[PDB]
């Protein structure tokens, strides 16, 4: 059982006990039930809060990134033969808002990858099935300059080899934070300006930002040598927090996000017009 | 390790300043943090332990101000003193190793080796 | 057993460690280790502050040079430490402060050098002055801070009456105070004789007519270092070797907190 | 290593307690599914952070 | 088994 | 327009604290930017609605009821200890939920005084003093 | 439990015991802890060395070879209708460097094969799905001269038949060394020049090399008869050492590799410029 | 032939010891996965190869 | 008790004894003493030869001189001992031979001299070559015998393609093998720092991927001696002191007897 | 089973 408390039968009152009166100045919410202010019957309650538990609230795979990668003739100008994405829940808004009801969190993370592709041009022959390499590059590790250079050797970095058309790829990541919990909010700086500094840029930092690389990047490429005809592909990344714990509740975001911090820019008017005495 | 002659004497201050302040430029400032005054003599070598003093539970192996470890500096506490017919100059060799509380995590590729096309 | 010795010491206090391979044992002044004020000797009733590791650690003062003409150096405690980190802050924020000290004097040379330093820890080291005017040395002059003062081979009376220097004139064979230096050995001491030892280590208890006093108004201990035997080397007539003084507060406690004392040292 | 638990049965077939079985295949707990058997708690740390917590029938301010 |  | 760009010296007013505004005035001067916060009151200075700030630990000083508020704060962080110079743990926000009014005198003024005490304070990693640049 | 030792609470010292002083001449590293030189508090330690164990360090599939094979009209000039690769970890640098922290090793080996293909030319019709044959030819066994000659009959040699598009192929190999451990380094020769030899080539040998064929080859071919249009394929081989043991530690490679031995050629300057008194 | 071991649980779900099950399908041990349950050892053969190993508070050279 | 010490050793093997009054203790490589092949690790089935005292005794190699420009010296084992008495005869008369070693490196000077020798015992010490040609060093060049080889401060590529030298080009800071010298300390080692000790003593076990191997085809251990800190004395710019290497085989056993191997060292 |  996990059902909510039953309603007690409550009758008329004429007393010095006054549950209906209080003083919110104290910081407290008045703990009242229907039977404190109206006559109630006995109700055997069967409803439960099973679906609003922290795990149940976040137990859903959310889209956090759309990485685009091309497979085509390596010409000689800025191309997309490989791509890189900094791992984050902040390029999207929906999961970001959910996680931000709380100041701190701690959880394991499940990543699922949906890969779609298509022919870019009207026609030059076709393409044999593609295998994709999704490589995780943790901070410090050599990042690729070329779609087939030595870093893709991946001897120590974890890589996924996904075959197009196969069931979407899936892996799990442990809790990997440098702290005891993930900070969804950090009121501070990574550096402090000191009176003895040479230029006053030595100590300059972004407000709220912590480490420069956060958690590293996912480097994505098509392992296939190019067909004559170009194939364009998109890798959609779905993120789900599992085995979740959260601390210190916060008001939800009420105005549109403006970058990785708490900054607002416009549409600062969230509430509609409604007359004071209008239902 | 002091690799000077046996007739050579001296006292040296070796130090460790946890991050957050001005990196020491004077012995005066260095004295204020973790330190060992090394006296040269029959025991040829001195060991300064840099104690784990961090805010985060794990620091990064790359450079990052948020996970910075602080500053190591060395000063003469007195000076090297030699007799006549003795070399007035000599080498000091230095060594580093981890204490039994040290650990590492999140395996990754090194930048210390690579390969041409 | 194993291989231990009278000459090799490691002193650790707070985040600081001193090693020495040529000590001449170590002195505990009057056989008393530093200790905190006991309830049955307590006088101020307010809960004390005990900063522990943040103040009771080794502070190294500015190095002085010992040469053939050096007549001697002196320091006063707590004064030499008034600007030393959090110890200094605690001293100036409280009306009352008591503290004991470990004093480590450092002076190495070579087996071919020669000379002997007399290192003396004196309770209430009142020094003599400049003038015809008695008890007239000014506070700012009485208190050199970390710099310390010096000794002289003879008494030069500060003559300028009209705009007086108000300084001490500490004569060496009179221990700067009207007595003969050879008897200074009744005070807690060690000798740094260069053929024997690199250093001296004296542990000082708080000594006073009271359990606690004003550290800003009153010095408890004086440190006097005089060359009992002059520095000499090979035939080089102008030798010079460094003397370095490192001092640590011990069992430090403070009473009577309020706004910070800012003395005028001009 | 099989783990067996009762299902909270919503719509009951016209056919009592029903169970489901779970087995972990991987050494790393991060790989595990979510148990979804989550215990709840009192809201008081949020709804009532008062040093002297008072009873609702008494005057809040006295 | 570990039947809860 | 620049995100996460408030300077350390501006982020940290010391004892003075900062203020709130009824509306968002974007610091326009691009060329030599002010790098200050622009905390709008109904958005709790941070993109949320003020009416929900009550999920945070709080009290109300309603002048017909009480002279004062007393809140005891624990250390809260993703770590057991951190850099106090680089990072603030708690913010104290005081906003007039209902405006000050008196008799009919249209320009009333009464003092608000904030007294704060550190509790169970402990420090690690001693060395030479940090001197931040607040210019 | 596998956590590291706790930090002991340690107070002030005035003694004849001097942990801080030592003599590295002895060959020994001074066994010191923070409490030997500074005052320490009691810390209950929970960190562990789980991820830096020998198995965990090598527990990753590393790219050791890219074999290219063509499927096209058998014309009459040097083609790629089949290919051969000498099995080694030395054509790549990343895993080679990791294995070489140690002098000797002993382990089982897991091979995973990623196969990708593409159309070589603008267009002549298309190609039906290809099956690949990866055959192991141990030293002594007949090597193929032709893509469909009798050796591919594989009656005793192990072969893998991989279908394009299927999950990447995977097999395991036992510890197969002629010695009790694999030698990552061999300071010797396979032959000795004798005073009584006829030419002085009889006894000549490569320094550091042991057997001529080491462990044999993987012969790769497309089993499919050629389509009209050419299909080019690449087989990427990922190697993982499992059930690992290692002996005698070594300094890591500091300068670029120059062939299968310890020879260096250039970029002999691994270290950056940094001033002696610069942080 | 099922083998059952405890997981070292890192991030704990809001729901104690959790287990995982292993079965070997093949006769050749080379085919087996890695147990990753690895015991450690003393560094002394490397950090202290001395014939007379001495204690850190005593003089290294005597 | 009585008067014993870490610095004073006597090593006795066969009819040979070494004394030293200034040692820095002694190293047993990887914590393993030399031992004979056990029946459950045995591979050749023929009854072994164990020459004992006739081979397991101290052979002293030709002395090398250490001067201000000396970049370093190296030796290989068993090669440095191939011509050493009955050990050499046993090595060349058998296809198989295993043996451990006690290595004693000798270098005294005076309390006014200065310098430090890094002495390293490396398992499988493969060295780098002369050329564009990889793994091309000739057997006769790879094996200097008792003479040993040297290190260089830099890589001079043997250019003469047409009639190649087929020699090693061991660069000192790269430990002659593509790695950084400062990490060579993970190998069994001692330092002869002249203010501390006259000598180094390293005991080597047989190390190999096999219980026994061909001693003529394969060296087991490399001995590398590099000056970590350069030799210096008084002000005399061209000082020179001898380094002497004495080595003893231990637990030597040989299998596969037949007619003598005569390698061509031309 | 062989539960360790
Ligand atoms: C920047 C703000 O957001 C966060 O604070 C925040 C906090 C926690 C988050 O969890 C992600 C941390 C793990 C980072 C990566 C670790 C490994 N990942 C892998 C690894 C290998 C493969 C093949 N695929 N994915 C993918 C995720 C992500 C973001
Ligand atoms: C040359 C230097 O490297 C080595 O010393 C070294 C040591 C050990 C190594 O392990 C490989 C030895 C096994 C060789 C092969 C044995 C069988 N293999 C097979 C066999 C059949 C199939 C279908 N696919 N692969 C593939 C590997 C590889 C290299
Ligand atoms: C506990 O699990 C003992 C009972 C096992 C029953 C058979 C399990 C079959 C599935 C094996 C899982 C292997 C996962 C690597
Ligand atoms: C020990 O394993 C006895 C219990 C077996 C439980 C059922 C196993 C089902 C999987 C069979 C594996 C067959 C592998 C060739």
């Amino acid at each position: 059982q996990d059902s909510l408390p039953d309603t007690k039968a409550s009758g008329p009152a004429h007393s010095k006990e006054v549950p209906a009166l209080t003083a919110v100045e104290t910081g407290a919410t008045n703990p009242l039930a229907p039977s404190d202010t109206v006559q109630t019957r006995h109700v055997v309650q069967r409803r439960s809060r099973s679906e609003s538990t922290i795990e149940s609230f976040f137990a859903r795979g959310a889209c956090v990134a759309i990485i685009e990668v091309d497979n085509e003739q390596p010409t000689t100008r800025a191309q997309k033969l490989f791509a890189m994405w900094r791992i984050t829940y902040k390029d999207t808004v929906q999961l970001r808002r959910k996680l931000e009801f709380f100041t701190y969190s701690r959880f394991d993370m499940e990543f699922t990858f949906v890969v779609t592709a298509n022919f870019t041009n009207a026609n030059n022959g076709h393409a044999l099935n593609q295998v994709y390499q999704i490589m995780y590059i943790p901070p410090g590790a050599p990042t690729p300059k070329s779609w087939d250079d030595y870093t893709w050797q991946t001897s120590s970095n974890p890589s996924i080899f996904y075959t197009y058309g196969a069931a979407p790829a899936r892996i799990s990541v442990p809790y990997v934070g440098l702290a005891n919990a993930y900070s969804h909010f950090y009121d501070g700086f990574a550096k402090v300006p000191l009176k003895t500094d040479a230029n006053d840029q030595i100590g300059d930092s972004l407000y709220s930002a912590m480490t420069v690389d956060d958690f590293g990047v996912l480097a994505v490429r098509v392992v296939n040598d190019h067909n004559p005809t170009k194939v364009t592909s998109k890798v959609r990344i779905y993120m789900k927090p599992k085995h979740v714990r959260v601390w210190c509740p916060r008001p939800p975001r009420a105005v549109p996000y403006y970058g990785p911090g708490v900054d607002y820019r416009n549409n600062l008017d969230p509430l509609s017009e409604k007359g004071l005495t209008t239902y | 390790l002091f690799c000077g002659s046996m007739m050579a004497t001296g006292k040296i201050l070796v130090a460790y300043a946890p991050p957050g302040a001005q990196p020491p430029t004077s012995r005066k400032e260095a004295m204020l943090g973790t330190h060992v005054i090394w006296d040269l003599g029959l025991q040829s070598s001195c060991t300064m332990v840099v104690p784990w003093i961090s805010n985060v539970t794990y620091r990064q192996t790359t450079q990052d101000s948020f996970t910075e470890g602080g500053y190591i500096s060395m000063f003469y506490q007195t000076r090297i003193v030699v007799p006549l017919s003795t070399p007035k100059s000599m080498s000091m060799l230095g060594f580093v190793s981890a204490c039994n509380d040290f650990s590492v995590r999140l395996l990754r590729d090194t930048t210390h080796i690579s390969q041409s096309a | 057993a194993c291989g231990y010795s009278d000459r090799v010491l490691q002193l650790t206090l707070g985040n600081s460690t001193i090693t020495t391979q040529e000590a001449a044992n170590s002195v505990v002044a009057y056989g008393r280790w530093p200790e905190f004020i006991r309830d049955d000797e307590a006088n101020p009733v307010d809960q004390p502050t005990e900063p522990d590791v943040a103040t009771c650690r080794f502070y190294t003062l500015d190095t002085v040079m010992w040469g053939k003409e050096s007549k001697g150096w002196w320091w006063k405690l707590p004064d030499a430490l008034r600007d030393m980190g959090l110890f200094g802050q605690n001293m100036y924020y409280h009306y009352l402060g008591r503290s004991g000290y470990t004093v480590h004097v450092q002076c190495n040379a070579s087996k071919f050098h020669q000379g002997a330093l007399g290192v003396f820890a004196i309770p209430e080291y009142c020094l003599a002055g400049d003038s015809d005017k008695q008890r007239y040395t000014s506070y700012a002059n009485a208190n050199p801070g970390e710099r310390g003062g010096k000794f002289y081979s003879q008494f030069n009376k500060d003559n300028a009456v009209t705009s007086p220097k108000r300084e001490f004139c500490p004569v060496d064979y009179l221990l700067g105070c009207g007595v003969l230096l050879g008897n200074a050995f009744v005070y807690p001491h060690q000798i740094i004789n260069l053929r024997t030892n690199n250093s001296a280590t004296i542990v000082l208890p708080y000594v006073n007519a009271l359990a606690i006093d004003s550290m800003v108004k009153h010095n408890n201990w004086g440190i006097a270092i005089l060359p009992l035997s002059p520095l000499d080397f090979a035939q080089d007539s102008s030798v010079e070797i460094p003397i370095t003084v490192t001092i640590a507060p011990m069992c430090s406690e403070f009473n009577g907190l309020r706004n910070v004392t800012a003395p005028k040292f001009q | 290593g099989a783990q067996v638990s009762s299902q909270k049965v919503g719509a009951h077939e016209n056919s009592s307690t029903i169970n489901y079985t779970t087995i972990n295949y991987y050494k790393d707990s991060a790989s595990n599914a979510a148990s979804k058997q989550d215990y709840s708690q009192d809201p008081s740390k949020f709804t009532e952070p008062l040093k002297d917590v008072l009873i609702k029938t008494a005057p809040a301010l006295n | 088994i570990s039947e809860v």
